[PDB]
């Protein structure tokens, strides 16, 4: 949160920010496919 | 750390032992003269040099197996244990060829807890079981029924006595002490006229606060007791080839390799037990001082204004736990900080039946072992064992060992020196602390090894090792000057 | 079955106290003076010392480090361990 | 900014290879791509059919006086006969009619699957345990009972395992470190835990390897000749080493990090930053996909919740560490020109340490540096900085 | 913070090839492992040690190398003769049982029975292939009671909770000379605590106005536990050592001249030394450390106004856990309590570890065994173990920061850092008045010589330590018979 005001004529302004983040991950497995010999 | 590392040395080499006529080798030893400490390198080298022989003296190394020879391990058995369908040999050889066998024990029977553990003759000096020397699995007919609680057991030949002797004692003590202080002194001082006047004061406050808290508990356990027989011993048969490997000739070498794998003595009484011994102790202090002044003057006028205040809280707190009897269960559980609820003390209790320490023991010099239906040339052999086992104490025994910090404790396993550490203290050489001082407890250095003939003595000192450096402990537990007749 | 248990405490505590007050004065050019002193001092102690120390011969190995386990809130033993002692 | 994938041109033709009926040649990666331009793919050894320009040698490549088994192995009567199925293709009935029973003569013994997976493969692209080079079904006629591990249950041992010995282990490590400070006011904080449990620990066998019949059949296939393809391929399908020994067992790890200030005319500022993390591997999915989420969370854990979740690696263990060794000692002297093939996997792998080096991709801009992935070089960065070059904030 | 010194592996060029011994059918030659990466740059392609097959100058030599008793011919052991038959199998050919009653088998091998006969490597702190044989009887039915095999069950068919009769006995292995079964254990806890406060005022006023204030507040906390529990402790035998059929073969398989790479090879793979004696156990360690300190000033005068605060709060915390299932293993690793502790014991029946164990250096092995005296062979090995230790040592492996442990993994050193990512600069978290030891640089080679003079040298650090460290053991030279 940001705040700025003055007088001398009266003025005032506000800023505001959000940001998130989240993942989670849930390995079952993992392969590599022979390079020879393959059969299709 | 203030070290520089002590490499171990073993001596130059004795000459030669002539050829041994039964043995048909020829050895070689040194002394150990310095051990390796602070982790120092070892120069362990086993300890001897021996070579082969091409001498031709008579021999008598037939000693007569009068019963049976147990092929694998040169064992003799009386002729009534073949086919008693038990291992009497070690490799079962006893039982070949039987055209039939007679079993003896009616029912299953366990060996008593630890039977075949005490079956393995001490290290005195390191207070260490070292290996094997009496065959606590042979039973010479045996199988008579003996009880503990309603478990049944079979009783080795070698043992007179195990009966569980069920005593118990707990010892414990808690201490307090406290001492305060306090004391407060003050001054005011005024004066004025019309114009002038004055002021001044202090308040003064030191205070002091001490408390100790010590608290130990013990309790000596002893479910079993444990007599092994006078003499008429049958022995384990890896043992009994070394004995058979001595020289008759003297060469102190090959003698110590016999107490390094088998022990200096064999344990003849002991008590078995557990032990749970807890001690907690505490000191704490507690300290502070206020002090506050003020001077004024007036005429135009002056003040000054002071505060100085200080306070300071400590505790050290040490905790040892040692048990030695119990499964692994219940003596993780003991061996916790807080002090054992009773059930846990009841469960340990009841597996110290199961699987015990030695708390006491009795033990023999173990050329008594050393016997002429046995080995040929027997009472030579006895003799060489009898010096080398003197000869092998001055190697063992801890005194070698330059002091560890700390109080640590020297045991001086294989050929290093290693500084056991009490708590509150670390490093190699128990060094490293965050407290002031210790209390050290004293031991001398090695013995002078003899005056001359015709009245003789021996002399020890105490030279770093002494209790007044930091007000240490006792320094003492045997007489600091010996001496004794010739014959 | 014995028990030996002994509790033995004590304490001290001293306050002493000392005071001056002086006052003098002049007048025709008034003036006066004041002098005041004041001292406390306190000391204090405590001591304590239990011992306690159940022997036992004869019970079952659990059960005697059972009964021997000193209760500081029951010197003599609890009835039931002290029962199961009394079987084993 | 973005880089597209570069590479050399294609190597002039290898003659045809006698036995294989092929010839190739290879082109080296230069830049796998940058930054998110086109990111590389294309073949770095592609080959063609050839009708022979010589005769092959004699195919037989038999150990002498060994038992030629189905799968071309080999191996000794003691083997087969014993009814154990070592040779690589479960052959034994064609062997022997009388007493051909297992080792254990009564005492027969289950398998153990934490055992057969020793001798995992391993790649230093994504460091992946790959299936084992080692045929750690061929026991060597043993019947080589361990009982070991907490199912308190016996088990035969593998041959190429010299032992795996549970030699449990469980550690917790913990760190926290905070700080104030104020005239204005500051606030910061570091958090730091790892849990590891070893179930135990493999070493495979450092001479006379049975290797799988793959293994040693996708070696007989080699060029002979120094081709990086076929190398190469042999490489990426059972790895540039093998785990010669390493440590079964589980893991966990956390963090928590923050950092917080706070400081006519009116002026005021506010700072802060906020970053946590669970790692979690081995065990049975139940209790591990429960805990590296309640861990992450500030919930004080129920011990059971451990004890399920490590018990469980008994069943489900993960790699923690391990030594690697150069892969090619897996070749089995006397096979045909086995010392060649040897070398010429040593010079693939060191033509490997070549391309995929990251060094000479471009700098990322600001207070960044470069890591490579599977067709990027690619940053990122501190202090706000942002896109994959870290260019802008 | 100081800048990465990684460089790319190197080893030397290779030697010249070993003739083609007979029997092992092989040439050999090695690489001098010249200078295995520091903690960051690319790995060496190659290795250390070498075999290429060829056919040998003259005929292999006929099992008489055993000479009057068995060999099994396909593999290493020489017999003794009432082994052929006995009704177990002595040898990896097993024809000690080929062509032709030991019971003994009933008992599991005594736990522990692998990792004492392994050998061990004092450079990187690993295992190796099975020195001792493991499993090697020589015909001995020698049974060991087992002091923990107290375990419940229950039998619903006649109400009895009760202690069962399995793991009471275990077979011990040839080359144990005893291992014993007493059970022991042994906790140490100390607890310090020091706290602090002081507060101090001061004033003057004329008539000018001065006022002065300054506070601290400290505390520390350090705490210490260690537990060691023993179910049993061994030592390994000193004479007829039989060795594990691998060893006696890759033995055999050495040159009776030197050359360093088969007695190097030999020393990686049986490793640097040999287990002579241990105690089986479950180790508990614990610390936890701590320290906090708050300070202010303020001052005043006339006028103007100024304060401050600052505040520090830091914990160290070490569970580990060595011996014990891997499910109570993290119980205690996770918490200590009267919980974690007692299942952590019960599990300790079942997985103990070899806690503390006293060695000897590989090639004393030989001596002990039953093949009589070896002594070219036994100086050769030793003379390669005499630069294997400076060669192979994790002296080699360079700065570690914030205390990591520097280790050769094989051909490549890691920094196994506490906190972080490992190698150089592993703390961002803490401050530059970080607290971290001075310790070893490498051995030098052994240096020029003279009749009564040879040195290796050392160093107890390159660097000081970081701030207030801790230092080596304190050395310089070390003196050769040269
Ligand atoms: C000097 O005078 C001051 C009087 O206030 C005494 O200080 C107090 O003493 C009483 C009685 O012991 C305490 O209950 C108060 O807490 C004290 N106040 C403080 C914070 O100073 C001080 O005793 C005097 N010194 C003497 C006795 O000479
Ligand atoms: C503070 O904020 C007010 C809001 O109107 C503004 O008028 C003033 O100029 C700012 N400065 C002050 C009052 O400190
Ligand atoms: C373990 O958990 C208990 C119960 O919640 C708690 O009292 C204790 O402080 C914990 N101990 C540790 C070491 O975390
Ligand atoms: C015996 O011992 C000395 C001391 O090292 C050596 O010079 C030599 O081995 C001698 O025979
Ligand atoms: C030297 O002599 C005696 C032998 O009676 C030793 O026991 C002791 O060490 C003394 O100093
Ligand atoms: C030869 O190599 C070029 C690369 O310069 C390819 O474009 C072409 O297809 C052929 O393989
Ligand atoms: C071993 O190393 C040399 C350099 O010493 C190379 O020419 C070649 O790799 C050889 O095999
Ligand atoms: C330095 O340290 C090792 C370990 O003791 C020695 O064996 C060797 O001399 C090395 O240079
Ligand atoms: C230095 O590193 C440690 C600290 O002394 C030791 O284990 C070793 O002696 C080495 O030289
Ligand atoms: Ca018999
Ligand atoms: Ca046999």
């Amino acid at each position: 949160e940001e705040q700025i005001e003055a007088f001398k004529l009266s003025y005032s302004s506000k800023k505001e920010k959000m940001f998130l983040h989240v993942k989670g991950e849930i390995h079952l497995g993992r392969f590599v496919m022979r390079n020879r010999d393959v059969v299709l | 750390v203030t070290l520089m590392p002590i490499d171990c040395e073993l001596s130059s080499w004795s000459s030669w032992t002539t050829c041994d006529p039964c043995q048909k080798k020829r050895y070689r030893y040194a002394y150990l003269l310095q051990p390796s400490q602070f982790h120092g390198e070892p120069c362990n080298f086993s300890d001897k040099e021996v070579e082969d022989c091409v001498t031709n003296r008579p021999c008598r190394s037939q000693v007569r197996c009068e019963g049976f020879v147990c092929a694998q391990t040169g064992r003799c058995v009386n002729r009534r244990l073949l086919c008693n369908g038990d291992n009497d040999c070690g490799d079962q050889s006893d039982e070949a060829n039987c055209r039939r066998i007679y079993k003896k024990c009616q029912h299953e029977m366990d060996q008593y807890w630890g039977i075949g553990s005490l079956a393995s003759g001490i290290n005195l000096f390191t207070n260490s079981f070292e290996g094997p020397v009496l065959d606590h699995r042979y039973y010479a007919g045996g199988c008579s029924p003996h009880y503990i609680l309603n478990t049944r057991f079979r009783k080795p030949y070698n043992v007179e006595s195990y009966t569980p002797q069920t005593q118990g004692k707990y010892e414990f003590i808690l201490k307090e002490y406290e001492s305060y202080s306090d004391f407060e002194r003050n001054v005011t001082e005024k004066m004025a006229s019309k114009d002038r006047g004055k002021h001044y004061i202090r308040r003064t406050k030191r205070f002091s606060h001490t408390k100790s808290v010590f608290l130990h508990a013990r309790s000596d356990l002893e479910v079993a007791h444990y007599k092994l027989k006078p003499r008429s011993l049958m022995l384990h048969y890896e043992f009994l080839q070394r004995v058979k490997r001595l020289p008759l000739e003297y060469s102190y070498g090959e003698y110590r390799d016999l107490f390094r794998d088998f022990g200096t003595h064999y344990i003849t009484e002991a008590v078995l037990g557990g032990i749970y011994e807890y001690t907690l102790v505490m000191n704490k202090e507690a300290m502070e001082r206020g002090d506050y002044t003020l001077n004024n003057v007036h005429a135009r006028g002056i003040l000054n204004e002071i505060k100085d205040r200080n306070k300071r809280d400590t505790m050290v707190e040490d905790l040892v736990v040692l048990v030695r009897g119990g499964a692994s269960e219940h003596i993780t559980t003991l061996a916790y900080q807080e002090l054992p609820t009773a059930d846990l003390m009841q469960e340990w209790g009841d597996a110290v039946q199961y699987n015990p320490a030695i708390i006491k023991v009795k033990v023999e010099p173990l050329y008594e072992l050393v016997t002429a239906t046995d080995f040929a040339y027997s009472s030579t052999v006895r003799q060489n064992m009898k010096q080398a086992l003197e000869e092998f104490q001055k190697e063992v025994s801890s005194c070698h060992c330059a002091p560890c910090q700390g109080n640590g404790v020297p045991v001086l396993k294989g050929s290093r020196c290693d500084c056991i550490c009490p708590v509150g203290s670390q490093g190699l050489a128990c060094e490293v602390s965050y407290r002031k001082n210790t209390p050290i407890d004293g031991k001398w250095n090695c013995w002078s090894n003899w005056s001359s003939c015709s009245g003789r003595r021996k002399t020890r000192q105490r030279q770093c090792n002494n209790p007044p450096p930091q007000n240490g402990g006792s320094p003492c537990s045997g007489p600091a000057s010996e001496t004794l007749d010739c014959s | 079955y014995r028990v030996l248990f002994y509790v033995d405490s004590e304490k001290l505590k001293q306050n002493d106290f000392n005071s001056v007050e002086e006052k003098k004065c002049k007048s025709s050019s008034h003036g006066c003076k004041e002098l005041e002193n004041a001292l406390k001092a306190a000391s204090g102690t405590q001591n304590n010392v239990l011992r306690g120390e159940p022997f036992i011969r004869g019970g079952g190995a659990g059960f005697i480090s059972g009964l021997s386990y000193l209760e500081l809130d029951n010197p003599a033993g609890n009835k039931r361990r002290y029962s199961a002692w009394a079987e084993s | 900014s973005h880089i597209d994938c570069r590479m050399s041109p294609w190597s002039e033709w290898s003659q045809c290879d006698p036995c294989l009926r092929q010839m190739f040649r290879s082109r080296s990666i230069e830049v796998f791509g940058q930054f998110n331009g086109k990111r590389c793919t294309d073949a770095v050894g592609d080959r063609r059919q050839c009708v022979p320009t010589e005769p092959c040698e004699d195919a037989e490549d038999d150990c002498g006086n060994d038992f030629q088994c189905s799968t071309g192995r080999c191996i000794k009567m003691r083997l087969r006969c014993n009814g154990d199925n070592d040779c690589g293709d479960f052959s034994d009935e064609d062997d022997c009619e009388s007493e051909p029973r297992p080792p254990c003569r009564d005492r027969v013994v289950e398998e153990s699957e934490l055992a057969r997976t020793a001798g995992y493969g391993i790649n230093i692209l994504g460091m992946d345990p790959l299936s084992t080079p080692f045929d750690n079904e061929f026991y060597n006629g043993l019947c080589n009972r361990d009982r070991d591990g907490n199912t308190l249950t016996y088990y035969r041992r593998p041959w190429n395992v010299a032992s795996l010995i549970y030699e449990t282990k469980g550690e917790k490590n913990f760190r926290t470190e905070h700080y104030e400070e104020q005239i204005s006011k500051k606030e910061k904080m570091f958090l730091h835990v790892k849990g590891e449990i070893h179930l135990g620990r493999f070493v495979m066998r450092n001479r006379d390897v049975v290797l799988t019949t793959t293994f040693v059949d996708d070696i007989k296939a080699l060029p002979t000749t120094y081709e990086k393809g076929e190398y190469f391929a042999f490489l990426e399908t059972y790895g540039t080493h093998y785990s010669s020994s390493g440590s079964l067992g589980g893991l966990y790890e956390l963090i928590y990090v923050l950092d917080k200030a706070s400081m006519a005319v009116n002026i005021t500022s506010e700072n802060l930053i906020d970053d946590v993390v669970s790692l979690i591997r081995g065990g049975t999915r139940k209790y591990a996909f429960e805990l590296k989420e309640k861990l992450l969370r500030g919930t004080v854990i129920d011990v059971t919740d451990f004890v399920n979740w490590a018990s469980s690696i008994n069943d489900a263990p993960v790699l923690i560490s391990q030594k690697l060794s150069p892969i090619y000692n897996l070749v089995p002297v006397k096979m045909k020109n086995a010392h060649l093939k040897k070398q010429n996997l040593e010079r693939a792998i060191e033509d490997y340490i070549n391309e995929f080096s990251v060094r000479k991709c471009h700098t990322c801009q600001n207070g960044g540096t470069v890591i490579l992935m599977d067709g990027k070089c690619l940053c990122a960065c501190p202090f706000k900085f942002e896109g994959i070059a870290c260019e802008i904030s | 913070a100081a800048t990465p010194a990684a460089v790319t592996c190197q080893l030397s060029n290779w030697s010249e090839w070993t003739d083609c011994f007979p029997c092992q059918d092989k040439k050999y030659r090695h690489r001098s492992l010249l200078q295995p990466n520091k903690f960051g740059g690319t790995i060496c392609s190659g290795d250390i040690w070498d075999q290429a097959s060829c056919s040998s100058s003259t005929t292999c030599v006929r099992q008489a190398q055993c000479g009057q008793d068995f060999q099994c011919k396909e593999t290493g052991r020489c017999l003794k003769r009432h082994l052929v038959c006995n009704g177990d199998q002595d040898c990896l050919d097993g024809s000690d049982e080929d062509d032709c009653d030991e019971d003994c088998s009933q008992y599991e091998p005594i736990p522990g029975s692998q990792k004492a006969a392994l050998g061990y490597n004092i450079l990187t702190q690993e295992d190796a292939q099975s020195v001792y044989d493991a499993s090697y009887y020589g015909g001995q039915c020698e049974t060991v009671y087992n002091g923990e095999w107290r375990e419940l069950r229950y039998d619903s068919t006649c109400e009895r909770l009760y202690y069962g009769d399995d793991e009471k006995y275990f077979r011990k292995p040839y080359n144990f000379l005893k291992y014993h079964f007493e059970a022991l254990a042994d906790t140490g806890i100390s607890s310090e605590f020091y706290d602090n406060a002081n507060d101090l005022l001061s004033k003057v006023k004329k008539d000018f106005l001065n006022e002065l204030n300054k506070y601290n507040e400290k505390k520390f906390i350090f705490t210490r536990i260690f537990t060691k529990v023993q179910t049993a402790h061994f030592k390994m035998r000193k004479d007829d050592i039989m060795l594990d059929e691998g060893m006696l073969q890759s033995l055999m398989e050495l040159p009776d001249q030197y050359n360093y790479g088969m007695y190097a090879k030999f020393i990686n793979d049986y490793g640097t030394h040999y287990i002579t004696s241990g105690s089986m156990g479950g180790i508990y360690e614990y610390i936890l450390v701590i320290d906090k300190a708050k300070m202010e000033s303020l001052g005043i005068t006339s006028g103007k106004t100024e304060r401050a605060r600052k505040a520090m709060a830091v914990e160290d915390i070490i569970s580990r856990v060595r011996g014990g299932s891997s499910g109570w293993s993290g119980g205690l690793a996770q918490n200590r309590s009267t919980i974690t502790y007692r299942s952590w014991g019960r599990s300790l029946k079942y997985n103990p570890v070899v806690i503390d164990f006293e060695m000897q250096p590989i090639h004393e092995v030989l001596r002990h065994t039953s093949l009589g005296p070896l002594e070219a062979k036994r100086q050769n090995l030793r003379r390669a173990l005499d630069q294997y230790l400076m060669e192979f040592n994790a002296c080699r492996c360079g700065p570690c920061f914030n205390n990591g442990v520097p280790i050769l993994e094989g051909t490549s050193c890691r920094c196994q850092c506490r906190l972080g990512s490992l190698g150089a600069a592993c703390e961002q978290t803490q401050t530059e008045g970080a607290k971290a030891d001075g310790s070893w640089s490498c051995w030098s080679s052994w240096s020029v010589c003279r009749a009564g003079i040879q040195e290796r040298r050392r160093e107890c650090d390159n660097p000081a330590p970081q701030n207030g460290g801790a230092s080596c053991p304190g050395r310089k030279v070390q003196t050769q018979a040269c």
